[PDB]
RNA sequence: UUGGGCCCGGCUCUUGUCUAUGUUCCUUGGAACAGGACGUCACAGAGGGUGAGAAUCCCGUGCGAUGAGAUGACCCGGGUCU
RNA sequence: GCGAGAGACCGAUAGCGAACAAGUACAGUGAUGGAAAGAUGAAAAGAACUUUGAAAAGAGAGUGAAAAAGUACGUGAAAUUG
RNA sequence: UGCUGUAAAGCUGGGUCGAACGGCCUCUAGUGCAGAUCUUGGUGGUAGUAGCAAAUAUUCAAAUGAGAACUUUGAAGACUGAAGUGGGGAAAGGUUCCAUGUCAACAGCAGUUGGACAUGGGUUAGUCGAUCCUAAGAGAUGGGGAAGCUCCGUUUCAACGUGC
RNA sequence: AAACUUUCAACAACGGAUCUCUUGGUUCUCGCAUCGAUGAAGAACGCAGCGAAAUGCGAUACGUAAUAUGAAUUGCAGAUAUUCGUGAAUCAUCGAAUCUUUGAACGCACAUUGCGCCCUCUGGUAUUCCGGAGGGCAUGCCUGUUUGAGCGUCGUUU
């Protein structure tokens, strides 16, 4: 809701920052195995459980 | 790689605090330029310089307190030994070596002999 | 082998009447392991017959 | 943010999350020698704090912005 | 459950016996470490012998009267007969038994 | 109407985030965590849940202080500073 | 029959540094670390790496040597002062 | 727990649940439940360039020992299919 | 491609492939599958089949675009008909908001469009809420139970002011 | 006769078996004794020139000091970085520090980034109000100090 606690809003800020694609310069590193961010989250699909 | 820690250790309280202020305005100025560069690796050098000056200030102030409390019965707990909780509860060498006068007379009277056989 | 290999599951048989074999199955939901057979020497992830 | 520097005489800063409007008002005075009419603060969706600092009529916020060096 | 002409057995394996199975895989390792402890103890106090002198005593009961074996310590009377105090005897490699 | 229609009336959280373990097991009305037992002094743990001990135990976090006890023990719990070689 | 304190050693533990002998010739191969020829070292032919099965290319291995730190009323050997 | 050395052990549906950003993703109000997933090549040398196409792609070409190795990557069985 | 064996099987020609492997004398075992409504994974026939039919209803043109039943704009025709298909909020969600770009997947047709994808931007309070009060109730302390985890009790058999 | 169906072979699919590997697992042995109010284990939130995770760290934030060592790091970039040297990189070592909000968790409270009080300094014409900086205020129990209470009680004076 619009009326939210600070503790709630702080968890929602971290959830937004973790929901980004992989930076592309990381795929160029030697012995790199990560091709994409495997921990993406869409708002309608998987809920935060907060 | 920024400032040299041995050069910092030869400075007074006023000179170290003065250099800390200069380093913080340099870091503040860099963060303004980072809005446009935007890649500005020099920020890393200034950040570690601030850490060094803060370290030297803190260390210098800590031997001053150590020198003040040297030989005193009670000193701050952050200047005491930090072995482990259990090792601090342990008897000191003097307490562990305490002995009754009855036990000291028997130890002295009958020491473990040094001997051999077949002679 | 480990004494508890194949036995770190809370699997329970579904019983009869649900058109599946009476082998114990993993409970819960939301993972692909859910509803899968367990504990059996014939089961993938179960313990071997007569563990060494 | 730059429309406020020009039209509303307001400087927009990112500020530490733990600081209040009394500390922000003192800080701009000590750093930039400028008097704030008010400090309006805000915690952003990314978790950082934004401050809208309006200067008194004695100061021209555009001149202050050039002095800091971002316009 | 009972079948054929076989002896009747007493196999006491109805508890959770498999949780208390001690297999002595470390017999050789313990033998070797025991030997090393014995060398260290000997080298610490050489040339003083590692073993205290033990008495010789008759084994008790009607079954072991005939045998005689090493006791625990020399009696106070025995040490008295050779003019050694028990406190002193304990420091020159002689074992004392106040009970015998 | 005990299935789909009744499932539409779920907007009142029984549990919220716990301050000790941060798990959303803090019962609001009971004021207790169903996971770690907060605010009890001891941590909630059972021998009938060995997998639950795995999930939250020593080594599952940073061990920011026990990391270094072995290295401090190996040096005899040194006090002082290292001496520069001549 | 005999008290106590330090100083150097030894023991115990940890740790630093140091060490033999082919990369010779031919064939195959993208690569020789394969095959063949001639060898060398070996108290080292354990293991790993290097463009394929490498003692001899590299790290190591084996053999020891030599520094630094610790530690011990309740380990011993000397000193030394009471 | 910490530090080591091993094995007539298992070899990616096996061996710990986990050889991988695994107690992860995900489920459940909650206690709890809980996966799948290793392999190009010695080396990206990961295909410059031309051409058809809106593009994805294709056809030439190029690299490579091999493209009957093109990341939908060693080998590439069967069911099933053209 | 064949040969050998009653057989379990063994050997071999051709193709493919790329790093290990076999014969014999013995040892050993987690050692042989067609079935267990077996387990896990994969794939069929069914089958281009059932179906994609509630909520009155769409049409013309232009623009854009490689491509328009479905996007945008205009014109029209309609509907909800103020107990709304309007305008806000509480719970719940958490960036879905806005702009720009954008179509591999998703939107069970489509897609140039989107709550999708990518990059950024965005939430300003002395007066609006929280914060404070007490409600049913929850619950420390002094105590009393309980082997104990803890239970009772809420001023209680208390020398109870961090007083003004 | 086509088509269609079925069977077989070649090539191509689908799929991921087989083979061969293996910084993992499992079991056995040997050695050691070291968590925490000097704030542990755990949690949350942050921190990089360009990072989502994992790993590391705590506003000194993929780290500061020190000792050792001796030219890197590397995907790109870049020194107000470095090379016969107080010197690149280094959780190599590690004895000095830093260590957010918490947590046995300690001023009270906590579904709140809620509300106090004390000391020193400081700003606003201020012992009292408002702001800032630093340092403090939990409980049970022990030893001691000080201040007390009770005809519980001893001595003395009317
Ligand atoms: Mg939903
Ligand atoms: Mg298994
Ligand atoms: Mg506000
Ligand atoms: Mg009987
Ligand atoms: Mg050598
Ligand atoms: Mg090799
Ligand atoms: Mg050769
Ligand atoms: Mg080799
Ligand atoms: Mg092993
Ligand atoms: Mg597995
Ligand atoms: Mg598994
Ligand atoms: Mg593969
Ligand atoms: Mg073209
Ligand atoms: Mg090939
Ligand atoms: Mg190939
Ligand atoms: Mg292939
Ligand atoms: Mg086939
Ligand atoms: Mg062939
Ligand atoms: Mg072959
Ligand atoms: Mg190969
Ligand atoms: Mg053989
Ligand atoms: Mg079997
Ligand atoms: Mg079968
Ligand atoms: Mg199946
Ligand atoms: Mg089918
Ligand atoms: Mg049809
Ligand atoms: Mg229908
Ligand atoms: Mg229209
Ligand atoms: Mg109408
Ligand atoms: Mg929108
Ligand atoms: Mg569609
Ligand atoms: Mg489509
Ligand atoms: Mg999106
Ligand atoms: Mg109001
Ligand atoms: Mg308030
Ligand atoms: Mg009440
Ligand atoms: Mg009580
Ligand atoms: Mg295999
Ligand atoms: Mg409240
Ligand atoms: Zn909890």
């Amino acid at each position: 809701p619009s009326q939210k606690s600070f503790r709630t809003k702080q968890k929602l800020a971290k959830a937004q920052k973790q929901n980004r694609p992989l930076p592309q310069w990381i795929r160029l590193r030697t012995d790199n195995k990560i091709r994409y961010n495997a921990k993406r989250r869409h708002w309608r699909r998987t809920k935060l459980g907060i | 790689a920024g400032v040299k820690t041995f050069e910092l250790r030869t400075k007074s309280k006023e000179q170290l605090e003065s250099q800390l202020v200069e380093l913080k305005q340099e870091l503040a100025t860099l963060k303004v330029q980072k809005l446009q560069r935007p890649s500005l690796p020099r920020i890393h050098t200034v950040r570690k310089n601030i850490a060094r000056v803060l370290t030297v200030i803190n260390l210098n102030q800590r031997e001053n307190v150590r020198a003040f409390y040297a030989g005193k019965k009670y000193i701050p707990k952050d200047l005491r030994a930090k072995k482990t909780r259990a090792l601090r509860r342990k008897l000191t060498k003097f307490e562990a070596s305490q002995e009754t006068e009855k036990a000291r007379k028997q130890r002295i009277a009958f020491p473990q002999r040094k001997f051999a056989i077949k002679a | 082998v480990a004494e508890n290999a194949g036995h770190q599951t809370s699997a329970e048989s579904w019983g009869t009447g649900r058109a599946v074999a009476r082998i114990p199955r993993v409970g819960g939901g939301g993972t692909h392991r859910s509803g899968q057979a367990a504990f059996g020497n014939m089961c993938r992830g179960g313990r071997m017959f007569a563990p060494t | 943010a730059m429309k406020k520097v020009e039209d509303g005489n307001t400087l927009v800063f990112q500020v530490d999350i733990k600081s209040n409007k009394h500390q922000i008002k003192s800080a701009v005075k000590e750093l930039y020698d400028v008097d704030a009419l008010y400090v309006n603060t805000l915690i952003r969706p990314n978790g950082t704090k934004k401050a809208y600092i309006r200067l008194t009529s004695d100061y021209d916020a555009l001149d202050i912005a050039n002095r800091i060096g971002y316009i | 459950a009972i079948s054929k002409n076989l002896p009747l057995l007493n196999n006491h394996f109805r508890k959770h016996w498999q949780e208390r199975v001690r297999v002595h895989f470390d017999q050789a390792g313990k033998k070797a470490s025991r030997r090393q402890s014995r060398l260290r103890k000997a080298a610490k106090i050489a040339p003083r012998p590692i073993d205290a002198l033990r008495p010789v005593v008759r084994a008790p009961t009607v079954k072991y009267n005939r045998k005689v074996r090493a006791g625990r310590g020399f009696t106070l009377a025995e040490l008295k007969a050779v003019g050694i105090a028990p406190k002193y005897a304990r420091t020159i490699g002689i074992s004392v038994d106040h009970r015998r | 109407g005990k299935g789909t229609p009744s499932l539409g009336k779920r907007h009142n959280k029984s549990h919220t985030l716990c301050n000790r373990c941060g798990r959303r097991s803090f019962h609001v009305q009971k004021k207790t965590c169903s996971s770690c037992g907060y605010p009890a002094a001891k941590m909630r743990s059972h021998n009938w849940a060995l997998k639950a001990k795995r999930r939250r135990t020593t080594g599952t976090g940073r061990m920011a202080y026990l990391k270094h006890v072995t290295r401090r023990f190996k040096n005899g719990f040194q006090t002082g500073v290292a001496k520069a070689q001549t």
